[PDB]
């Protein structure tokens, strides 16, 4: 949670990063979204949400694998799907 | 043993996969498999095949010889 408070803090000093979150911000959210409420929903946080959110997207979910170079020891598709899931889970 | 990571030089060959759980297991299972089949048959009966209609062949006339020549015989004894 600090790591993105800081994160969020140390990107937006200057005119030139706070310009392009305004001019994109709208395009995206349509409205600014200031610091605290960004805030508020770091804040809400907690080990659940992340097991639960995390969960959502990355367990037992089918990859997308892009692969450049000296490969041949990139595990296999399959390997590499059984790696999304825990059997003792 | 040999090691994935220290096989052979591989250079300049792109590999394009699908997910399991995104493609089926059997596609045109007998639409493209009966086809193939077939195929491969033709490509193998001529040196497959052969030898062993000789070895029917000889497996017929042989036990047919046999029967012939021992039992079924007594041909004539003629007084």
């Amino acid at each position: 949670k600090n790591l993105l408070r800081n994160a969020l803090v140390s990107h937006l000093d200057g005119t030139t990063p706070v310009c392009e979150d305004i001019g994109r911000s709208l395009l995206t959210y349509g409205r600014r979204i200031p610091l605290a409420e960004w805030e508020s929903r770091i804040a809400e946080v907690d080990a659940r949400v992340v097991r639960e959110v995390c969960s959502k997207y990355f367990y037992d979910q089918c990859p997308a694998v892009a692969g450049f170079g000296p490969i041949e020891q990139l595990p296999d598709y399959n390997r590499i799907r059984s790696g999304m899931f825990w059997l003792r889970f | 043993g040999r090691q994935f990571g220290h096989l052979t030089r591989v250079r300049h060959v792109i590999t394009y996969s699908l997910s399991p759980f995104e493609q089926r297991a059997f596609p045109h299972y007998f639409s493209k498999g009966i086809p193939n089949v077939l195929r491969r048959t033709r490509a193998c009966i001529l040196r497959v095949a052969p030898p062993f209609v000789a070895f029917y062949l000889v497996y017929t006339w042989g036990t047919q010889e046999f029967e012939k020549s021992k039992r079924k015989n007594p041909a004539a004894y003629e007084n």
